[PDB]
RNA sequence: GAGUUGAAAAUAAGCAGAGAUCCGGAGAUUCCCGAAUAGGUCAACCUUUCGAACUUCUGCUGAAUCCAUGGGCAGGCAAGAGACAACCUGGCGAACUGAAACAUCUUAGUAGCCAGAGGAAAAGAAAGCAAAAGCGAUUCCCGUAGUAGCGGCGAGCGAA
RNA sequence: AUCCCGUGUGAAUCAGCAAGGACCACCUUGCAAGGCUAAAUACUCCUGGGUGACCGAUAGCGAAGUAGUACCGUGAGGGA
RNA sequence: AGUAACGCAAACAUUGGUGAGAAUCCAAUGCCCCGAAAACCUAAGGGUUCCUCCGCAAGGUUCGUCCACGGAGGGUGAGUCAGGGCCUAAGAUCAGGCCGAAAGGCGUAGUCGAUGGACAACAGGUGAAUAUUCCUGUACUACCCCUUGUUGGUCCCGAGG
RNA sequence: GUAGAGAAAAUGCCUCGAGCCAAUGUUCGAGUACCAGGCGCUACGGCGCUGAAGUAACCGAUGCCAUACUCCCAGGAAAAGCUCGAACGACCUUCAACAAAAGGGUACCUGUACCCGAAACCGACACAGGUAGGUAGGUAGAGAAUACCUAGGGGCGCGA
């Protein structure tokens, strides 16, 4: 059981998917005020999966060639510029 | 109790390693209730202290509930440790040392050695 | 007149810039004092305060 | 260009709402509702993370820090928009 | 510093002997000077700090060799 | 090679032979203060057009004599700036003490403080030592020698 | 005597110059005022392996549990 | 030695409660004391002591059901009030500059530094702990958005204040 | 106004030029609330509905005009905001600013609890000590003393 769609997504589609991960992560950080306790099976995959698609990002900004400072830079860049949005589940 | 916790290398417990599997079917070998077969059920692998089911007997008390209500005794089964247990077969119904093989597969197991049975079996 | 006692409510600020860690850098002694507030294992190696709320209970 | 006050990464600005019987009687009282704020959040980046998340439309946002260091931030939604409906979807 | 640009001339560590034969500590030191060289090849001066020494030493042996061997001028 | 989500027991759901827990080599992330480095600052903060100053490189090229300059301006790249147990080199360098007092001397160029650097540093290839005979860059241990010698020829220091 | 420094004068270079414990001769050694260089060598906050006529709970690290902790001092600092 | 003491000569008394236990907690009724305060705010300081519910081992110079003590939850909301985002005094640090065994010393433009100058909110409600912060009503300041025009700017600058 | 170029600084003339300065004052804000007092509930708090009058004379400030004014010598901080404009400086109704609807909307960080002439702050103690500033009522009094009291708070934590 692993992830080997991440390294067949692009640049976009896995950007947007970490958006959505963080997103569906919100609702289930929201979900234990009112105490719907599925979370501990699956709470921490979603956590423990946008760190995955952090580090495909990483590797591929590696073979690419930029600098730590560079890539430190453009993750601001990147950081500075989102608006939430609502999860996809409604 | 400070002197008994989990020994720890940089964030870890180290865990020993013992020849007992779980699902065992195991002689007692000395302490105690010497020479009594038994099925491990759950294994602590950092003190090497195995529970083998129905043999040790610990004659606990249970306040049960919060107004004193019941509270009825239950009597648990509690650790012996691993230097203490050998293996037996039901077809050889005699207790071995462990040992190993290279079988004709990949695969490596368990190999009794003072019979010809395979303590590994199947996967499952 | 108060009874011989050294210390008074004096501002937290006008302290700190005395004994502050700022202060304490910026001289080469005071530098030297940091090695070995540090080389001896001390944790709290000032008393300061701080511009937004010097106090987590 | 325009940055926000700090990169907090927006998503991380929320972190639980309150259950406390007081912030019960003030989404019942006011068109308000508690949420607990990570501490480098403003009014703006609060005040921007509830018109972008539930789609409802914020009055006041009245923070305060807290004695032992996180954040507490008091919204107040406009009042055409009524509190205890919408925090039953949330499951208050 | 007092440290001739153009030479290491140091001041000098040196006791003063009294006549009881008591020694005191007496820090010795160059004398190196302030004056306004004429540098030739900007035919301008330049204003130095010049022990003595090195100042006759220019003057036998030229400026620019002194400065190159000293690494100085701008 | 099986069971596991750090300490102590549950707790909640999970993961794993379609290798989980775990052990190694290499990676990635590494909030904020701190050399601290965008600017200020009561350290872990605030204001921020998002990013020091020193070298270096490429361009603009003050002054007087449009000379030549250096200085300044900018776009550059990314190297120095901190840390240290003891050992080492350098600079400054005490005193109580011993001399049955004490000014020469001795503790001692020790302690300490500052400044560098290394896993070792410093020294080093002969304008050396020798002695009518020979050696052959440095650095250490033994031993010559507590001898020669120096010394209010006192306390003591003491080579080759 | 050699050896490096402050002030001022300030040689010759090989049918020369320095040293050989003032200095002078003769002889003998080495030849300055530019630079670099491994080992044997001193060290321990440490890591790995081993050993102990070393301690074993006011001993051994000050410290066999949130020990430079509690506490005390404004502070350096002291410290169970 | 169960000895001195129990921290001023404002002063307690009752009835009825709570409780296993009342001089010591709660509520009355009475007496009394401060009132340029033994009152109400507020700068500093403290830093969780505030509030609610349990607890009584140690603490309280007695007692204890009670506490500023232990345990668990909870609490302090500002465009206007205070500070920063504005300014500068004493002072501090000072690029470059000068001086000095090293560290570092003197020193200019700059930069910080308020105890000071610029600058805009009041009344009444609410409530266990917040209210010039929340609510109601009426205000004020700054920046945009809309209209007509003039096209002429903002800075460095020289002046009033 | 004009004379030595905007702006004051200095010169002179002149202006249906005689009023300017500031707390109080009026009205709205407040045809409103607010309220003593009524009638029920009550685990004796609490709430409920109603709710009249809401005016004048005295004295008086250690607030206010106010850095008015007079008198003194010892002769009393600065820089920003803010108001006027020259090399009408780079830039130009595309990026601009003003009368302006006083029309519509928006409005950044940090402190706020509790003590604060203190049992929790500084005197090591729940210490007959100390701690800046603010408000300042009645009777008698010259008075912020004193004496007795409102508001509010307390009866001092061993007793008989």
């Amino acid at each position: 059981d692993e992830l080997k769609e991440l390294r067949t997504k692009t640049n976009e589609q896995l950007n947007e998917e970490i958006l959505q991960l963080k997103g569906e992560l919100f609702m289930l950080r929201l979900q234990r005020s009112a105490r719907e306790n599925f979370k501990p099976s699956d709470f921490g995959r979603m956590r423990k999966r946008v760190a995955r698609m952090l580090t495909v990002k990483r590797e591929r900004e590696i073979e690419q060639g930029v600098g730590k400072r560079l890539s430190r830079k453009l993750d601001k860049a990147w950081k500075r510029s989102i608006v939430v949005r609502p999860p996809p589940s409604l | 109790r400070w002197e008994r916790k989990d020994c720890k290398p940089n964030s870890l417990p180290k865990l020993h390693k013992r020849h007992v599997k779980v699902g065992d079917t195991v002689k007692v070998i000395s302490g105690g209730e010497k020479g009594k077969i038994g099925e491990i059920s759950k294994i602590h692998k950092h003190n090497s202290t195995v529970i083998i089911k129905d043999l040790n007997f610990k004659t606990k008390h249970v306040k049960s509930k919060e107004e004193g209500e019941q509270g009825q005794i239950i009597k648990i089964e509690a650790a012996i440790h691993s230097s203490n247990v050998m293996l037996i077969l039901k077809e050889q119904e005699v207790a071995d040392r462990v040992g190993h093989k290279i079988l004709e597969d990949v695969r490596k197991v368990r190999y009794l050695i003072k019979t010809g049975e395979i303590v590994d079996t199947p996967d499952r | 007149a108060a009874l011989c006692l050294t210390k008074r409510s004096r501002s937290r600020k006008s302290l700190a810039r005395t004994h502050g860690f700022r202060l304490r850098m910026s001289t080469t002694s005071g530098r030297a004092l940091l090695k070995r507030r540090r080389a001896k294992g001390r944790k709290i190696l000032c008393t300061k305060t701080n511009p937004s709320s010097g106090k987590r209970a | 260009l325009k940055y926000p006050r700090r990169i907090l990464d927006v998503y991380q600005i929320l972190q639980s709402p309150i259950i406390t019987e007081a912030a019960i009687k003030n989404i019942a009282d006011e068109n308000s509702l508690l949420f607990t704020v990570d501490v480098r959040a403003d009014k703006k980046m609060i005040r921007e993370a509830i018109s972008n998340f539930f789609g409802v439309k914020v009055r006041k946002v009245n923070t305060l820090i807290r004695p032992d260091g996180t954040k507490k931030a008091y919204i107040m939604l406009n009042k055409e928009y009524n509190a205890s409906e919408l925090a039953k979807k949330i499951g208050i | 510093r007092r440290i001739c640009p153009f030479t290491g001339k140091k001041s000098n560590k040196a006791n003063r002997v009294s006549h009881s034969n008591h020694k005191t500590k007496r820090l010795q030191f160059v004398n190196l000077q302030y004056k306004r060289v004429w540098w030739e090849a900007g035919k301008r001066f330049v204003k130095l700090r010049l022990s003595t020494k090195a100042l006759k030493t220019i003057e036998k042996n030229g400026l620019d060799a002194v400065a190159k061997k000293a690494g100085i001028d701008l």
